[PDB]
């Protein structure tokens, strides 16, 4: 018999979860990787059939929960609530039984050896998944760009990752991270909307500040030019509107917000910008391959959705790099999801014949199977 | 003595079958309920399910525009009820298939259907899990098309609801 | 099953005509393969040969201005492929006659072709051992120019290539 065999896809890199089915180019669910549970009694009096509230349920239930993200930076810092994110993803967001359906998962860049093995473990011992693979996240968007060798940037939520890759292997002497991204840019956005007297604090306003971050914020090509061009216009200040009909105004905050990713000195870290971190990462790669990393800078992740960011990156890196060499940046249309999209395409491939990460083989090879079911 | 009412898991047996996905090439099409109604008993100690029409995902071929725009043409204008809807909205960013809980309590429905369904409303809301959204709806004009249903899910992701572009 | 496509030894038949020579007086002029194309079989499991102009060292006299230039009038504008080349190039201190592996993946081509093809790079690159250069080909307008068939080898040739000045 024949059925559209619904193999499962889940991805997390920097605290934003994406999920759907093998062959979907558009997710069935996307949520922030937060779990909350009661500080005393449940959300309505007595116990429910659950009293743990993930993502959207954690975000919309103020006054009642103690909360964690199992990924407080770029590394997974808890597994026992990360279990409950996957459980909610499968059985509540996607609404499938993973018991009989194969899974593609992604390892988040710059994480210790055991992180993919503890992922492999929980999938075979707790969820009972029949066959699975843990990919490195970055290579799926490298392959979707049309590279097998190059350098990948994530800038998802809670970190920017910078991952040089040669022929599917990420270079462990030269991989880099910058612990500022789309998360803390939401909080910096309300730290400057404070200058207009908007006393924002709640999750119900973090909704609106997210919506300004997606629909209104852009990177400057020249920060002095974009300030002068705004001041020489008869409109720079513009209203956004809250779903209940109330109105809020935003101006130059739209590019003052993004700019601190090109220099963390503005939000007050010592850390260098994403272009500087990219070229420092390239500079720490081997001399016989640095040449091709210049042309193959793949921009993935949620924070790459600001206009001007790839265009600025090419203009910035050409001041850092010896100008005999030539720079090329690539930022896909679906750059927001690109790593999970390449995961969905990998999930749909049935050619298991040189993999063998399965719930038979697991019980001989153990948690470390993932390092002995690859070349 | 203020006893209240209780949900028997016959309401949850149909919820489980409705909620969870199965085989895509047939059993998503005609072994998923897309709409159901839940009702107070004549006794009034319990919530039940009855003949109050369930419809599936494939029945758009056999009969209707879509199952839920058929369901709103079958809602009782003079009684309060609970309903359940698996709301499909589609875009390039996400293909969201969310299960929604509905409290139906018409302006024309009587005060002593109202107060009973309203006080037991959030007992059933804790028995269901893998609901994403909820509606408190109070007449036909609050529910009369998909575009008025999409507003109460909200965001900007509902570019289409139930196969109809908004 | 979450697992990339597997290449088998059908491709090693076509690469026999590359991996070894014969005598230059006749046999190389009928049996050195200069260009050949490979594709994903749409059962979605393996990379096979695409039997659409296997180019050699006779055909260069009859019509084929450069071997690859006749092959660039087949290659799909918006879809991915794999190819091989036996590159004939004169340097300052050696005549080289060296095998090259080509990844064809146009910049505008579908992600859903790109990912399956690109993840097979490892699998084909293990089997086609005895290659000395790798051409990343990002579309037509990254290889229609005759010089970059030398640059993608490392450029350091600087005398002649394919019978043309370099």
């Amino acid at each position: 018999d024949e059925d559209e065999t619904t193999a499962l896809v889940c991805d997390n890199g920097s605290g934003l979860v994406k999920a759907g089915f093998a062959g979907d180019d558009a997710p069935r669910a996307v949520f922030p990787s937060i779990v909350g549970r009661p500080r005393h009694q449940g959300v309505m009096v007595g116990m429910g059939q659950k009293d743990s509230y993930v993502g959207d349920e954690a975000q919309s239930k103020r006054g009642i929960l103690t909360l964690k993200y199992p990924i407080e930076h770029g590394i997974i810092t808890n597994w026992d609530d990360m279990e409950k994110i996957w459980h909610h993803t499968f059985y509540n967001e996607l609404r499938v039984a993973p018991e009989e359906h194969p899974t593609l998962l992604t390892e988040a860049p710059l994480n210790p050896k055991a992180n993919r093995e503890k992922m492999t473990q929980i999938m075979f011992e707790t969820f009972n998944v029949p066959a699975m693979y843990v990919a490195i996240q970055a290579v799926l968007s490298l392959y979707a760009s049309g590279r097998t060798t190059g350098i990948v940037l994530d800038s998802g939520d809670g970190v920017t990752h910078n991952v040089p890759i040669y022929e599917g292997y990420a270079l462990p002497h030269a991989i880099m991270r910058l612990d500022l991204a789309g998360r803390d840019l939401t909080d910096y956005l309300m730290k400057i909307l404070t200058e207009r007297g908007y006393s924002f604090v709640t999750t119900a306003e973090r909704e609106i500040v997210r919506d300004i971050k997606e629909k209104l914020c852009y990177v400057a090509l020249d920060f002095e030019n974009e300030m002068a061009t705004a001041a020489s216009s008869s409109s720079l200040e513009k209203s956004y509107e809250l779903p209940d009909g109330q109105v809020i105004t935003i101006g130059n905050e739209r590019f003052r917000c993004p700019e601190t990713l090109f220099q963390p000195s503005f939000i007050g870290m010592e850390s260098a910008g994403i272009h500087e971190t990219t070229y420092n990462s390239i500079m720490k790669c081997d001399i016989d391959i640095r040449k091709d990393l210049y042309a193959n800078n793949v921009m993935s992740g949620g924070t790459t959705m600001y206009p001007g960011i790839a265009d600025r990156m090419q203009k910035e890196i050409t001041a850092l790099a010896p100008s005999t060499m030539k720079i090329k940046i690539i930022a896909p249309p679906e750059r927001k999801y690109s790593v999970w999209i390449g995961g969905s395409i990998l999930a749909s491939l049935s050619t298991f014949q040189q993999m063998w990460i399965t719930k038979q083989e697991y019980d001989e090879a153990g948690p470390s199977i993932v390092h002995r079911k690859c070349f | 003595m203020a006893s209240g009412v209780t949900v028997n898991d016959e309401v949850i047996k149909v919820f489980n079958d409705m909620k969870v996905r199965k085989s895509s090439t047939q059993e998503e099409i005609k072994k998923r309920k897309k709409a159901v109604l839940f009702c107070l008993s004549d006794d009034k100690r319990q919530i039940i399910v009855e003949e109050a029409k369930q419809i599936l995902v494939g029945d758009i071929g056999d009969t209707v525009e879509d199952p839920y725009t058929s369901f709103v043409k079958l809602l009782p204008l003079n009684d309060c009820r609970y309903a359940l809807y698996d709301a499909t909205y589609e875009t390039k960013e996400s293909k969201k298939e969310d299960l929604v809980f509905i409290f139906w309590a018409p302006e024309s429905a009587p005060l002593k259907s109202k107060m009973i369904y309203a006080s037991s409303k959030d007992a059933i809301k804790k028995k269901f899990t893998g609901i994403k959204h909820e509606w408190q709806v109070n007449g036909l004009d609050d529910i009369k098309d998909r575009s008025t249903l999409g507003e109460k899910l909200g965001g900007n992701v509902v570019v289409s609801l139930e196969g109809k572009p908004l």
